[PDB]
């Protein structure tokens, strides 16, 4: 047992004292000079066993990493130093670890409202290393998340930043997190729907997600990004500006295209979204009825699957339900 | 999206 979190609290003391004598109205510690990166790093380390978990969280193990990424990202912002980036991702680790699978310690983390707000601001940093980190805290966080935690979340605006962030994020570990985030939260709340959709240029971006070429041979970016336009998809139906987004970026089609897929995932929210879209809109429907749908859905009907045996008979019932005057 | 500990 080392008590690198006595160091830590001891040097989170000094960024304190020298923020309370430097307000918003001379000079500042330095984490090098108390090798404040190597002692986190272990941290970071034993967090994966979950008995150094156990001994962590009576200390107060988790406030204590909390505490040093927000104060180092308060001080310094967003920088490109080597040593306050890295920093920053193992704190993040420790905290992704930490949150993973404990209800008390996500709700403790989000109620720490001012972490919160550095947190979120990471995502517009130029390392996409500590992108994926902050998403993956973000994502468990999101995760079964209380009634307070989905607040909060929605509060400090990860959503927005999620999102686009996710617009400019070039790896595919990155995208994984940042997605795997945002499908959580946009099961949460109709206003998360909202300000996912509200971001210009994000409901073409998770058209494209649909027909992605992945590298390394999977298929879980597709899976999360038709899994978010899934849950998003009920307010896109009352919305005609984004239904022509849709279908302007062949949406529909490749839709019906991935109800042939070998993924099971992926023909659930398929299926999930064309239960939404297949409502209320007379041309959507006529486009679906054109392109074959119907014998599609007739398939999927006798799965031995609750989510696409529903969602293929909704859809499949919202179609014969409004027959076009065409097929007649 | 689900959850998981650190990459």
């Amino acid at each position: 047992m080392l008590h690198l979190l006595e160091q830590i609290r001891a040097y989170c003391e000094t960024c304190w004292e020298w923020q309370e004598a430097h307000e918003p109205g001379n000079p500042m510690p330095a984490p090098v000079e108390h090798q404040i990166c190597p002692a986190v790093c272990v941290l970071m380390k034993l967090s994966f066993d979950e008995e150094h978990r156990h001994a962590m969280n009576e200390l107060g193990g988790l406030q204590a990493i909390a505490e040093l990424l927000q104060v180092d990202c308060e001080m310094y912002g967003l920088t490109n130093d080597h040593y306050s980036i890295t920093l920053r991702r193992y704190a993040g680790m420790a905290l992704t670890n930490l949150t993973f699978g404990d209800v008390a310690n996500k709700a403790t983390l989000c109620s720490m409202k001012g972490c919160m707000r550095a947190l979120v601001a990471q995502l517009k940093s130029e390392s996409e290393d500590l992108q994926q980190v902050i998403a993956s805290v973000l994502r468990n966080l999101s995760w079964r998340a209380d009634v307070n935690s989905k607040k909060t979340l929605r509060e400090v605006g990860s959503v927005k930043a999620l999102m686009e962030c996710a617009l400019e994020v070039k790896k595919e570990s990155t995208l994984k997190s940042v997605l795997s985030a945002l499908w959580n939260l946009s099961a949460h709340c109709t206003e998360n729907k909202a300000d996912i959709c509200a971001v210009d240029g994000a409901l073409a971006f998770l058209v494209g997600t649909l027909t992605y070429r992945s590298q390394t041979n999977t298929l879980a970016i597709i899976e999360s990004g038709g899994g978010i336009l899934r849950n998003v998809s009920s307010l896109i139906a009352t919305n005609e500006d984004h239904r022509q987004i849709l279908r302007e970026n062949n949406c529909l089609q490749t839709l019906l295209q991935h109800l042939k897929s070998h993924s099971l995932t992926i023909v659930s929210n398929a299926c999930g979204t064309l239960w939404n879209l297949s409502a209320r809109n007379p041309k959507d429907q006529e486009a679906l009825w054109d392109m074959g749908a119907v014998s599609m859905l007739k398939n999927l009907i006798h799965s031995k699957h609750k989510m696409i045996a529903m969602g293929s008979a909704a859809a499949l019932r919202n179609l014969m339900a409004n027959r076009p005057a065409k097929y007649k | 999206g689900g959850e998981a500990l650190a990459d």
